[PDB]
């Protein structure tokens, strides 16, 4: 989850101001402009920090889910669990931030494509990696990218 | 034709399905930070309202004329007939709203393409599509002009079939 | 003015004796609204709003919100100015004709100005009521020799784009067939979101006589009232009889959101300033009135005609 | 300006016509007030 | 504030012209209680008491007395915040669009802020009424493209753990079968000791038309009212017709101890402080509203659905 | 604090919204008072 | 100077002077253009003429 709410018994020492932003709970983007377009959409699964595709079908309104390729619609940068909604930057808007990478093979200067699971994988091109893949926890890898569209 | 289109002898007769009007507000979901541009359009060649338009630089001014997806500059969302001015949302911006189509039977979720007349058609016609267009609702006829709710988000990387 | 205009003084004194028009019973108090005009046309604009998409959930940051659109519709109404002339006795000549407890020449049918104006106003009010009910102007029981009127000037009976039903001459005396046609028209009625409103029915004496017959221990009138209550959200249903109709049934709601009457504020009779005078004791006066101003939405009036041949 | 008001005194025929119209409107309002169905 | 915010001034001046919601007719005055919450969830705790044993007779000396216990139950209700955007003219620009007897561009469908807000508020109130009656949010006549809603957000029609009856498509026109299903649902209804309370029934126009038919000189509506009076201690029974329903019948009591509406005090439309402005004469404004807050005890609502296919 | 009062002068937007809510509540109470089923 | 940025007063004065020159040109000639060649004219409404046209 984006913010796993767990109670603790001791305070965690947090004084260093470096290597403190690369975390799974840091939503949004590293650099954001006031004129960035954001759309809230109903979601299924957990597409947080992943490429999202719009799935269209009691008939319900279209939703979004993790995906990519020819069906890529946008990037999920923030999530609200109570309302079960996801904030999405459309593919027509450039974005700079940390996204989920398939594995640790991604390095700097690498052109990256959103796979069927919304993860960034090496090689149409969609993003250019800025830093190396870093393991936040278990198999979760976060890579800083600057999305520019589709080739 | 026109958008406003007249004295009536009597008034025309729930909240549901009242948006099915030719002169309805084009944006189903609007947003500040959407860029809107003004251009001139030909007042005798083709009426660009709710159609995909292209930039034609003439010897006196830059006009917008109905165009295909291959050379599309944007979508004409409104027209001021008094000044013959067309308002265009560039293709670089997202759109979700009602546009003119020529097929009266289009289902929801189908892939769509803009033809030479700036008209929504099914993407299976054969021309390679270059824009991501999806039908958000079934096409409806206003008695006659056919309209459909569509979502347009940028260009397609590799042209499809 | 009253020191100089005896006729104006008399009109102001006797204006209260004129009876109220009976057309007021056919409308709710909110349905009638005066306008300032004598002759010409006036355009009415009605504004509406609609929802373009589902409402947008406000959570975290968002800039794309659903929109609400607007629409307009224009309806033109025509107004016509009509006039009448009547003869009366000159003011200075009343003393020579004041008889025992009555004034005026019985032999020559001459009247004082006040009485003449009152009677003429009553007649003109009756004519206005006839026009409002039927939409035509005629002084004959047959209803012919109708004065030609402008378009966009209709009554409750001839308003276009409403539910017209016709009962064939073979079933002119079959209340079951008439009620079948009435049910068909009531089903075809379209009240939309304003269905919770009182309803008004106007019938002719023959129709009322047929209605008060037993239902083939219930009456056709009761059955019709129940049928109308089934659609008007169990609200009031009023029934009226008018001698101006002939084998016609009118059904319409008393709601200002569907039917609106916007008469000119000079519609009722008004004296004219010009008075014809000569060397004799007989003078002439003029009365003005204005016709037009009924407005209705489409498919909200049921008009049933029982053909006699 | 209404003819029902005793203190009202018109100046000219235009004011007389306005008073007549106001009187008719007030009479219609009173009729709708007193009407029972 | 009114010296600076013209839009707030106009909202204050025109707030009174918005008609009251029709959903108030479906609830008693005591059944509605506002709460202070925009978005989130609220936990309501209901306390009860019970007798552990027979009472103790006080005679001579005794220390062992019967006890009275207590119990609690927690219910969670979800509230959702929704927003709409509408375009309008600017205050400094209204003067250049003030035409004769109207203001606004007929060609461009642009209205002054007050009129635009009034129309948008009316539409949003209609949507809120539809949600309260049905529990679903949609803008299409087919009822599709529904907005997915949070759990614990139910309407009268879709509230779970209530009595649900189904009339087969083959019996869609058999009022006897429909009334048999209604009687079965009423028998399955459980009101306990709160049975002495008025009852409310909501029906679609088709069912309203069927109800006035003769019983098979008595009406199906009369028989239904008598049957409900048999169970509700012969209290008042109200019948309502709504176009928001289709082939559905809703029966429920008006007792605040069984069904309670706890809406947010911001549920009805409210303007937002943010107003979009640019160099042109067109501005944008936002209206907020809140959905959710219906609570009901188990097995206290009868919902009859007549299948058409 | 309600918008019905002529003497009520709101200071800020929060007070304006509270007044709107109070006006809605008062209108609901008045509607239920005047309702006769 | 290096970025061609001015105070609002001076910028407004210069822009107003330029617009006044353009208005004078339109009044005298009846056409609106920013080119010495006179081409790329802005299309105007009917019944909008100058002394020369």
């Amino acid at each position: 989850m984006k913010n796993p709410q767990h109670d603790a018994s001791l305070l965690s020492n947090s004084n260093e101001f470096r290597d403190k932003n690369v975390e799974f709970f840091a939503s949004g983007g590293t650099r954001t402009s006031k004129f960035d377009k954001l759309e809230n959409h109903p979601f299924l699964g957990y597409p947080y920090k992943r490429g999202v595709k719009r799935v269209i079908q009691s008939h319900y309104e279209p939703h979004v889910e993790a995906g990519g390729g020819e069906d890529l619609y946008g990037i999920c940068i923030d999530i609200d669990e109570f309302s079960k909604t996801a904030t999405i930057v459309p593919i027509t808007n450039n974005f700079e931030g940390y996204l989920v990478a398939k594995d640790s093979t991604v390095k700097v200067k690498d052109k990256l494509i959103f796979n069927k699971d919304g993860a960034l994988e090496k090689v149409t091109i969609n993003a250019t990696a800025l830093t190396d893949a870093k393991q936040i926890s278990n198999e979760v890898y976060l890579v800083k990218v600057a999305v520019f569209g589709n080739k | 034709y026109s958008k406003s289109m007249i004295e009536n002898k009597v008034f025309s007769s729930c909240f549901k399905s009242k948006n099915e009007r030719v002169d309805a507000y084009s944006f189903a979901c609007s947003s500040y930070t959407d860029k809107i541009e003004e251009y001139l359009y030909d007042p005798a060649n083709s009426f660009p309202y709710k159609r995909g338009v292209k930039l034609v630089p003439k010897e006196n001014s830059i006009y917008v004329e109905v165009g295909a997806d291959t050379d599309m500059y944007g979508i004409c969302v409104d027209v001021c007939e008094f000044s013959c001015t067309a308002y265009v949302l560039p293709i670089t911006n997202n759109f979700e709203g009602y546009l003119v189509t020529r097929n009266p039977s289009i289902k929801i979720g189908e892939i769509l393409d803009i033809n030479n007349n700036g008209v929504i058609i099914k993407a299976g016609g054969g021309p390679p599509t270059a824009i991501n267009i999806y039908a958000l609702s079934d096409s409806f006829t206003i008695n006659s002009i056919n309209l459909i709710k569509v979502a347009i988000f940028g260009n397609r990387g590799l042209e499809k079939t | 003015l009253f020191d100089e205009n005896y006729y104006a003084k008399a009109v102001a004194n006797i204006i209260g004796e004129v009876k109220d028009p009976i057309m007021y019973k056919w409308f709710s108090p909110d349905q009638i609204e005066d306008v300032d005009l004598q002759m010409g046309y006036q355009k009415t604009v009605k504004w509406d709003a609609f929802l373009n998409a589902n409402p947008t959930t406000i959570a975290n940051e968002v800039n794309t919100i659903s929109t609400i659109g607007f629409s307009s519709e224009v309806v033109r109404l025509n107004y016509l100015k009509l006039q009448y002339k009547f003869r009366h006795l000159k003011q200075t000549s009343e003393k020579f004709y004041t008889s025992d407890s009555y004034i005026g020449d019985i032999n020559n049918n001459l009247l004082p100005f006040a009485q003449a104006y009152k009677l003429a106003s009553s007649e003109i009010i009756k004519l206005i009521n006839h026009f409002v009910l039927t939409g035509t102007v005629s002084i004959q029981k047959d209803g012919k020799n109708q004065k030609r009127l402008l378009p966009n000037m209709y009554g409750l009976l001839n308003m276009p784009e409403q539910i017209k039903e016709e009962v064939a001459s073979g079933d002119k005396d079959k209340m079951d067939k008439i009620f079948e046609k009435i049910e068909a028209g009531l089903s075809k009625l379209e009240l939309g979101d304003e269905f919770s409103t009182p309803m008004m029915v106007i019938v002719d004496p023959a129709t009322s006589l047929k209605l008060v017959k037993p239902y083939a221990c219930e009456k056709w009138e009761d059955v019709l009232i129940q049928t109308i209550k089934a659609i008007n959200n169990r609200e009031d249903v009023y029934i009226e009889t008018s001698n101006l109709l002939k084998h016609k049934i009118l059904i319409y709601p008393l709601n200002s959101e569907l039917i609106k009457f916007k008469p000119s504020k000079y519609m009722l009779p008004t004296p004219n300033e010009q008075v014809d005078k000569d060397s004799t004791d007989v003078a002439h006066s003029y009365i003005d009135f204005v016709l037009g101003g009924l407005l209705a939405t489409r498919k909200t009036i049921l008009q049933v005609n029982i053909k006699q041949s | 300006a209404s003819l029902l008001d005793s203190n009202f005194v018109p100046i000219n025929f235009t004011e007389f016509v306005q008073a007549i119209s106001n009187t008719y409107k007030q009479r219609r309002i009173q009729f709708y007030e007193n009407l029972k169905r």
